[PDB]
């Protein structure tokens, strides 16, 4: 099934988004329970990006699938980039931001389209592994163009994203 | 793409010193006289390899270790002393460290040892995959850089000498068979610590 | 007889090496998704190109942009792009300058994409010109227009893509080429209240024919001594 | 035509000295203690290979270079040193040239570099064709001499001894492979500089 | 190729703008090089008028294809009409502008289409005819519906408009 996470806002002032998977799955029902009851498993993600903005507004968001996303545990609502906690633009690694393009990502242009989609394999150094105290993805969402609409209505515009789990594997239940 | 002298084979598999041992022999006089140093195999000593390292994620490889061994007089009119002998003993993952100079960690019962004579050309030994997961981890998000490599120890077997000898050997390491997986970007800030800190 | 090359060590020698652990059960592989066999295969990624260097815009986010409607603009380049991946800094940081300094020499074309992010409603047309290597970079609307250039139109059409064709007498030349401009056509036109603050944002990517030799040490973070 | 002995293989295919490198070890004392010198290769410091050269235009070869070590002891009576050490690492061209003894240069990054032991037969090594033409010019009617070639550096890599010791590095360089084209008149006049002036 | 002659912007009290052929060309690079290198020349033309105007803008534009406008030689920018300099209802000889559409011409009208073609084939009494005296095409442009817009951006519509000669033929090289 598809899992929702909880709906971010998107304003002229963000620096950006970060989750973890799968983190933010842990209380997401019948897979947190899975991943809690089992100590050892494995299973992909497919992670869709909704974006509600309207013909009028301006502005790029750019989605980025980081295996291994150490930054120098939220949960569902993840956390916010730091303009000066990690930095958008160091990408949380000491990495200039131009160069965060080498992972898989999609870029969500306002003027093109609103939603995006992503396919991401399980990436680990063992065949299966702990679901609870390893992070095996990292969605990371940065906002490549400033925020920009009419001065006509409204200020933030919502975002929605969607994991569901694939090819689940689960064993050593406890 | 295309064309060689890019691969990862020929990117990664290049000859570079990563460590020096000082060793002593005898007669400390006013020093320590340390007989042994032990080195911690890693690529974080070295920032070229560190930052080929780190350019992506997952690697598989296998290490190549030369050790170039230079004696020298700390008195030049102490008198001709005897050609001098290294133990060069690599520990596995998981071995205990040698604290002292004759304790039962340099018997060599499990641990591979090459005994090196000064003028001889320099030793060489091949270190496989000694890892415990399917491959290194560069990078590792939760509760793996430590990724084993095991460790070497230098020491000198002569006797008893009056005369006082320095000598330094240099490690140089070379990796063979490189795979890698899950490309990351480069780094862009001074490292600061084993970790991905950065101010 | 003693002769360099013999009982010595050698940077490059590739000869077979005694085993320290013989008969070691080394681990299996397996199928790590994202496996590479040659560095070209992160040269022919996109990455941002740093553009606007500028005082404030430097070690930050607002230098990957540069706004497209001013309220005169200009007859002049908004930006401007040498053909030195290695040696110009808005192409040193990327992806492809960092690849190519760790090589002295390199070959083949070079990919450009520049991609706007406005309103749909925006309508306007911009010139993308080329300059030949060994030509100045033009300094106005028409002298983009005397050499090769293309029509951009800001519309349905939101991004452009140009090649740098592979121009040079000698097969490969240092990393120590041309220029690429960017200027107004017409106007940029927008509907009621409709921000006029949209902005640019520019990609380099290596082609299929890109080659590199005699492999050197990097610039970036050097202490040892 | 015809005959060997006469082609331009056997012609240009003889080895001759072409450098000389002295290096130091320590205790300066009164001395400046060069503990290394650099060379860029070229064939104008031998005037029988730069007349052979001179004879065409574009010629194409592969260098071998053998170096001799001979070591002397300043002072007869310092007393007996620990054998020498000494570290030859070739420049590629367009690499940075070594400034300082400890320096990032010596590291072998990326920079080939052979160790030689004193008493061992003498180092060799092969350089390939490292132009950026087609072929290597000896002349250059505009606005290419210096056809790189590289450089050579040696240095001690032992450690501090009282005793000095200084030694002297002779450099062989043997052309292989030699193709020529565009064959031009032999030269007349005594050479003044590295250019084609004469007086 | 194509050559595009400057742009020109369209205002709520513009009169008209009008060109002559191939004298605009006189100075575009290889086309005019050529005319200028050669006593004799022959070359059709290809007109495309574009109109950079969004979905809120009034107005209709009116291109029409002269064969020797001849007016009661500015170049690139050509000239404007005058509302009182040729007149615009007079057409710049004397004939209301409701006949004007005798000759071959398109009607760009900003709720249909902000786009039109003209195909221009070789019209003298002379097979052959001099490139530089000699005016064989006049294009006019004139604004059959006053320029509106809404109360919320803009005050000027670009114009852009590109010529690309064809079936050209050379003689007398000079």
């Amino acid at each position: 099934r598809f899992y929702t996470l909880d709906t971010v806002t998107w304003r002229k002032e963000s620096r950006g988004w970060w989750w973890k998977l799968p983190d933010a799955l842990k209380d997401m029902g019948l897979f947190g329970q899975n991943m809690f009851y089992h100590y050892l498993g494995r299973a992909g993600y497919t992670v869709h990006v909704q974006c509600n903005a309207s013909k009028f507004h301006q502005g790029a968001l750019g989605v980025f699938a980081v295996p291994e996303m150490c930054l120098a545990n939220p949960g569902e609502k993840g956390g916010e980039f730091k303009g000066s906690c990690p930095v958008d633009y160091l990408f949380g690694s000491g990495v200039l931001a131009g160069n965060a393009f080498v992972y898989p990502h999609q870029i969500i242009n306002l003027r093109t389209n609103n939603c995006a989609t992503l396919v991401l394999p399980y990436v680990n150094s063992l065949s299966i592994d702990s679901m609870t105290k390893h992070n095996n993805w990292g969605i990371a969402i940065l906002p490549l163009a400033p925020l920009d609409f009419a001065t006509e209505s409204s200020t933030e515009i919502p975002i929605t994203l969607t994991i569901a789990p694939m090819c689940c594997e689960f064993n050593g239940l406890r | 793409r295309t064309r060689s002298e890019s691969t990862v084979e020929s990117f990664f598999a290049r000859g570079a010193c990563v460590a020096i041992i000082e060793v002593d022999n005898d007669a400390p006089t006013k020093r320590a006289s340390k007989l042994f140093s032990v080195w911690k195999i890693t690529y974080k000593d070295t920032v070229q390899l560190r930052r080929k390292l780190e350019f992506f994620t997952y690697s598989r490889f296998d290490m190549e270790f030369t050790f170039v061994v230079t004696s020298n007089y700390t008195d030049a009119n102490n008198g001709h002393a005897l050609n001098q002998v290294y133990q060069i003993m690599y520990i596995p993952p998981g071995a205990p460290i040698p604290g002292k100079w004759n304790d039962y960690t340099w018997q060599t019962s499990s641990n591979p040892s090459v005994f090196y004579t000064y003028g001889a050309p320099p030793a060489r030994i091949s270190v496989p995959y000694v890892g415990i997961a399917n491959a290194y981890s560069h990078f590792y998000d939760g509760f793996a850089s430590l990724n084993d490599f095991g460790s070497l120890a230098v020491r000198v077997v002569n006797d008893h000498n009056p005369t006082k000898l320095t000598s330094k050997i240099r490690v140089y390491m070379k990796p063979k068979h490189v795979r890698v997986w899950c490309p990351r970007p480069p780094r862009a800030v001074p490292y600061y610590g084993p970790g991905v800190d950065y101010k | 007889l003693n002769t360099p090359g013999s009982n010595q060590y050698l940077t490059a020698d590739n000869y077979q090496s005694p085993c320290a652990i013989p008969e070691f059960d080394v681990t299996p592989p397996i199928d790590i998704p994202g496996e590479v066999r040659n560095m070209m295969e992160l040269a022919e990624i996109d990455t941002m190109i740093p553009l606007n260097l500028t005082n404030q815009r430097k070690n930050t986010m607002d230098m990957y942009r540069v706004e497209l409607n001013d309220a005169a603009h200009s007859d002049t380049p908004i930006l401007c792009l040498s053909l030195s991946p290695a040696s110009d800094p808005r192409l040193a940081h990327t992806m492809l300058g960092e690849i190519l300094n760790y090589y002295t020499h390199w070959a083949g074309s070079l990919k450009f994409t520049f991609l706007f992010c406005g309103s749909m409603m925006a309508t306007g047309k911009l010139l993308v010109s080329y300059a030949p290597p060994g030509a100045e970079a033009p300094k106005s609307r028409k002298e983009a227009m005397l050499g090769t250039h293309v029509i951009w139109d800001i519309g349905l059409q939101s991004s452009c893509t140009m090649v740098v064709p592979w121009i040079s007498n000698t097969t490969y030349r240092q990393t120590i080429g041309g220029y690429i401009s960017m200027f107004y056509q017409t106007r940029v036109v927008v509907p009621l209240s409709t921000p006029r603050k949209m902005d640019i944002l520019g990609f380099v990517s290596a082609c299929n024919d890109f080659s590199v030799r005699l492999l050197r040490d990097t610039t970036h973070i050097s202490q040892e001594a």
